[PDB]
């Protein structure tokens, strides 16, 4: 629903102001996020099963 | 003058906000001793 | 630039303020700015630096 429909962007985490690196609980949460790590692993044991 | 901070939210262990860290520590110490007192009275050979 | 505060730390005898002025004379490039909002949006794009 736009001037170009079906243009699929690749998206990751982006560095905003000061990045809150001291929030290592957040940065790790960012690190888990941009990944299919558990939904890919949800395939794995289901495939292995 | 420096930049604004953001509204950096509470974390994972936010739930234990109502108590001091030292209060929780007293609870566990209390938790053990109550059991072993019951382990004293129960199983004491009530012959 | 051409501020009394910029002259104050030149004349300030407090050791931390000296040490700031020791840095501020050695701050490369210019931390010093000519006009007001010049320094403001500089901080606003500094991302806390
Ligand atoms: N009112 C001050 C502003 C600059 C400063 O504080 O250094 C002046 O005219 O010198």
């Amino acid at each position: 629903e736009g001037n170009f429909k079906g243009l699929c962007k690749q998206i990751d985490h982006f560095p905003e102001d000061a990045d809150y690196e001291a929030d290592t609980a957040e940065y790790f949460l960012r690190a888990v996020r941009a990944s299919s790590i558990f939904p890919i692993l949800s395939v794995i044991l289901l495939f292995m099963g | 003058m420096i930049k604004k901070p953001q509204k950096s939210k509470p974390g994972v262990f936010s739930f234990l906000d109502p108590l001091a860290y030292e209060i929780w520590m007293c609870i566990v110490f209390a938790y053990i001793g109550v059991s072993v007192v019951l382990f004293l009275v129960s199983r004491f050979s009530p012959y | 630039d051409s501020g009394s505060t910029k002259e104050f730390f030149r004349r300030s005898k407090i050791a931390v303020f000296d040490k700031m002025w020791t840095y501020m004379r050695s701050a490369e490039p210019s931390v010093f700015v000519r006009t007001t909002a010049e320094g403001v949006a500089r901080v606003r794009k500094s991302k806390g630096k």
